[PDB]
RNA sequence: UCUGGUUUCUCUUCAGAUCGCAUAAAUCUUUCGCCUUUUACUAAAGAUUUCCGUGGAGAGGAACAACUCU
RNA sequence: CGCCGCCAAGGUAU
């Protein structure tokens, strides 16, 4: 997964279209690149590697481009999930006045997530044979794992939708359960993200109760989209949700005279080291650690610099993994500079995203989530 | 606070030094010391004001600009680290706000 | 290049720095990494040949 | 004239030996990280400089300049910032971490990293500072052809039913010198070249462009 | 001359490596011998055959 | 220049140079030798 | 059985190769820093030469040229 | 993380 992602800006704002056609044939010459515009005007780009986004911005800067080119601090994609299920059900409201549905959301297990996000379920298959599959692996009941519908982000994520938690039969008259309308609402409501702009992950919603129009086509059939919306992430961020930073698993290849200078280099990054291997042959041997994303700036640049040139590591996206902190926490004083070996840096995490491209402020469940009467 | 005009008396400071070092045509630190100069006219010599070795502060370049740091980075002022310790003038003259804190209660008192 | 030499009667073979001349790029031909391929079409003949 | 010379391998050995303490033990080019010409050219370039490296004179990209709004919404105390972005991280390269390169060389990386274990003891197979995990003397799990010693001899002729060679072994004595002087550096690895002069030749050359020894006074590192 | 003193050498003078004070002595000189070789030439023409006043 | 900043004209000025380092600051966790 | 040549000393132009596994000075045009005017200067870029050496090529000899590659 | 090291013409007339 290309995750690191950084901003990008020209330093004369009239020679706009040229970098833009510079970027369209960086975008051209590197597939794995993926430039986004949003709405506060900047363009940012988003890759794989520290050499590959080196390699792309010389290509950028002095062959497809010829102009001056500011960039930004560098920072990587991260996520959001739930941790602990609902304590607290939604509400629903349209402009008819007419629907209410109520519903939850709880986590799931992270193994069966890597196995969706690597399309060992699909769509194509029948509808009792994978309901089958996950009947036998998540130990499910019966009656509420065939009635499942389409998936989470291009139908491959893991956010997963079960219908069937509270009696199957309500009004199942025209719509009855989520086809077309909710389902399309919920593709076009889970990239742009629900509390700093970032999409979700290890975390499936599952409607308590629900009630459809007398006559969509004449009532709300279409006008259901933006509050199914806000009823789906309004029943997520009320049920304390946490985000989550991607980890780089590393290998280090190192001599035994020094070896402790990457134990250092990585104690000091939050690094989880799991694998210390003396290979035969060569007296260099392999470390095999986790590391923070966020820690990773120019990693194997100061570790070949404390080992004198001797060591040599490589990093690999891994899967997301749980932040310190919550972004819900109120009543803290989070400085500007100064980052935070606090549990707490979460906050920080998610205040220098929304004083990004972002939302405004104060996300308690007051005004857009719930109707305190 | 003003840290470009502790610059300038650094820069301007061991410029006299160096005009009167090519009056003599010597320009050394060994031979000409700074001895000559710190000393009072009472018992002979010229008889100058230290401002250089006050160790002039810095900041983050990156962030100088955008907001007050504090205080980190201390930078030697003048070449001159032989541990003698020239005093600084201001630590002889009282302030501004003891003066005026002073004034008022020497003037209350005097009424 | 190993095999391109075996194609090539025409050599440049390298004394003093490597003749990795298929990295081609100046980004990385400097780094000594690859950032661009460029594949090569030859004939290569077999134990009958 | 004294042109060209070629000389031999123990002949070369014995001047690999006498030249000693003033040698460096540095096989590869990987000592060399933010040593090297074109990192040092990126250092002159960028206005910074390497700690135990040199201090130069910018260049005719003195003063930049931005109005305020523009850097204001580009840069306020907003970035997400883990650890201070150093110097290093841009000489490393100049192009995420920095803005507006000019004049700018772009350095090696990963060399393979050669790590040479040294002879002191004849038997030049010694297999040491080498572990084994490899649980010997017993293993099988992949299948295998022929398992079924039963061809009898037919084809395989006599006069050349024997290896390659016999008449001498792999080793002997002026074998470890030669793959010891394999990996020498430049004016050991030749057998054969040219005639320099003798101002020519540096002699103060792997001395200083190393890291600074740790215990030595400020004169000696400036 | 700090690579003279480490172990047991001794703080005294005895540093004989000379080479590399004579390269740098030999590339002034290697420079500098066009330059005031053509200064001298200069000299005895001025001296030989007298100066120019108002020529050049 | 370990992190930051230096001095670009070390001849302009009357100064040398060697910025020190702060030891009257105030944190938790500073030292790598111990 | 025929084919039959390495060094050293003198001219002869071409050099595009870390011409040299290293690297001196000067001139001009600009930016600086000491500076009173200047030569002596500081140290960065741009472009020219000078200079200590080197590379391959045409000849005339001599040095064991007759040992012998072929 | 540690600048900097100085000669002369300018005056005892031609
Ligand atoms: O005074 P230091 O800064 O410590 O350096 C001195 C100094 O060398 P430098 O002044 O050039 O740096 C001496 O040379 P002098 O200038 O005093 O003549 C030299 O002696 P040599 O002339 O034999 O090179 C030797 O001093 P010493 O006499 O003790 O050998 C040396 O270093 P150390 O003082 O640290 O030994
Ligand atoms: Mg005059």
């Amino acid at each position: 997964t290309s995750v690191i992602k950084i901003a990008v800006e020209p330093v004369n704002p009239s020679e706009l279209p040229k970098m833009l056609d510079g970027l369209r044939k960086v975008n051209k010459s590197y597939p794995s690149l993926t430039t986004k515009v949003e709405e506060s005007g900047e363009h940012v780009i988003l890759g794989t590697g520290e050499l590959y986004l080196d390699c792309v911005m010389h290509d950028l800067r002095k062959m497809y481009s010829e102009i001056d080119i500011k960039v930004a601090d560098p920072v990587v994609t991260f996520c959001e999930t739930v941790v602990e299920t609902s304590s607290l059900k939604c509400f629903a409201e349209t402009p008819n006045k007419k629907n209410k549905i109520t519903m939850i959301a709880e986590p799931l297990e992270k193994g069966l997530a890597e196995d969706i996000e690597n399309e060992v379920v699909q769509i194509t298959w029948n509808r009792k044979k994978l309901g089958e599959f996950f009947q036998t692996k998540y130990d499910w009941d019966l009656l509420a794992a065939r009635s499942i519908w389409a998936f989470g982000p291009d139908a491959t994520g893991p956010n997963i939708l079960v219908d069937d938690t509270l009696p199957s039969e309500v009004d199942k008259a025209l719509l009855g359960s989520v086809k077309d309308s909710i389902v399309q609402g919920f593709q076009w409501g889970t990239r742009e993200g629900p509390l700093c702009d970032e999409l979700i992950r290890n975390v499936k919603f599952k409607i308590l109760d629900a009630v459809v129009a007398q006559e969509p086509l004449h009532r709300g059939g279409g006008q259901i989209i933006p509050t199914a919306r806000r009823v789906v992430y309004s029943a997520f961020l009320m049920a304390t949700p946490r985000l989550m930073e991607p980890y780089y698993f590393v290998e280090v290849q190192a001599p035994a005279d020094c070896v402790s200078a990457v134990y250092t280099v990585l104690a000091r990054r939050r690094g989880h080291v799991t694998q210390d291997a003396p290979i035969p042959g060569s007296p260099l041997y392999t470390i095999k650690a986790f590391i923070p994303a966020i820690d990773s700036f120019g990693f194997e640049t100061d570790l070949r610099t404390h080992t004198q040139g001797q060591a040599f590591s490589l990093s690999v996206f891994h899967h997301w993994q749980i932040v310190p902190g919550d972004p819900l926490d109120k009543s803290i004083v989070i400085r500007p500079l100064e980052p935070q070996p606090a549990p707490h840096l979460a906050r920080e995490f998610m205040i220098k995203t929304r004083r990004r491209k972002g939302l405004s402020e104060d996300v308690s469940i007051s005004k857009f989530f719930d109707d305190p009467m | 606070n003003t840290q470009e005009l502790l610059d300038l008396l650094v820069k301007c400071e061991n410029k006299i030094q160096t005009r009167i070092k090519i009056g003599l045509n010597s320009k050394m630190p060994s031979r000409f010391p700074p001895v000559v100069f710190y000393t009072p006219k009472e018992l002979g010599g010229l008889g100058m004001l230290s401002m250089g070795h006050v160790l002039i502060p810095q900041s983050d370049l990156r962030w100088s600009k955008q907001t007050d740091v504090g205080i980190t980075h201390f930078r030697s002022g003048m070449s001159h680290e032989e541990d003698q310790l020239i005093p600084n003038l201001y630590r002889y003259i009282q302030p501004w706000e003891s003066e005026f804190i002073d004034s008022q209660r020497v003037w209350a008192e005097y009424a | 290049d190993c095999l391109i030499e075996q194609t090539h009667p025409e050599i440049r073979k390298r004394y003093d720095q490597d003749l990795c001349y298929t990295d081609i790029l100046f980004t990385e031909q400097e780094r000594g990494v690859g950032i661009k391929s460029t594949p090569v079409t030859v004939v290569l003949p077999d134990t009958k040949g | 004239t004294y042109q060209r010379w070629q000389f031999t391998l123990p002949m070369m050995s014995t001047l690999y030996r006498l030249a000693n303490q003033l040698l460096t033990d540095l096989v590869d080019d990987n000592y060399f990280y933010l040593f090297d010409l074109k990192a040092f050219f990126t250092s002159k370039a960028l206005n910074m400089a390497i700690p135990g490296g040199p201090k130069f004179e910018p260049l005719v990209r003195d003063i930049n300049l931005q109005d305020e709004d523009w850097n204001e919404f580009n840069d306020i105390n907003k970035i997400i910032i883990r650890q201070p972005i150093r110097t290093e991280y841009k000489i490393a390269f100049p192009y995420l971490y920095n803005n507006l390169p000019h004049h700018v060389h772009l350095t090696w990386y990963h060399t393979p990293n050669v790590v040479f274990i040294k002879t002191e003891d004849p038997d030049l197979p010694a297999f040491y500072f080498d572990p084994l995990i490899n649980p010997i003397s017993h293993r099988h799990s992949v299948k295998s052809q022929e398992p079924l010693p039963d061809d009898d001899e037919e084809f395989e002729l006599p006069e050349f039913v024997e290896p390659f060679l016999k008449d001498t072994p792999l080793y002997t004595d002026n074998t470890a010198n030669g793959i010891a002087l394999l990996w020498a550096p430049r004016p050991f690895n030749l057998r054969s070249g040219r005639t320099r002069r003798a101002l020519d030749i540096p002699l103060v050359k792997n001395w200083y462009r190393e890291h600074c020894p740790a215990g030595q006074p400020v004169k000696v590192r400036v | 001359y700090y690579r003279f003193n480490t172990g047991p050498v001794g703080k005294g003078p005895g540093c004989g490596f000379w080479a590399a004070g004579w390269r740098v002595w030999l590339f002034f000189m290697r420079g500098i011998t066009p330059l005031l070789e053509r200064w001298l030439g200069n000299l005895l023409a001025r001296q030989f055959e007298g100066r120019h006043s108002k020529g050049v | 220049m370990y992190n930051g900043i230096g001095l670009p004209t070390p001849r302009g000025s009357g100064t040398n140079g060697y910025v020190q380092r702060n030891l009257s600051l105030v944190r938790g966790r500073r030292g790598e030798r111990p």
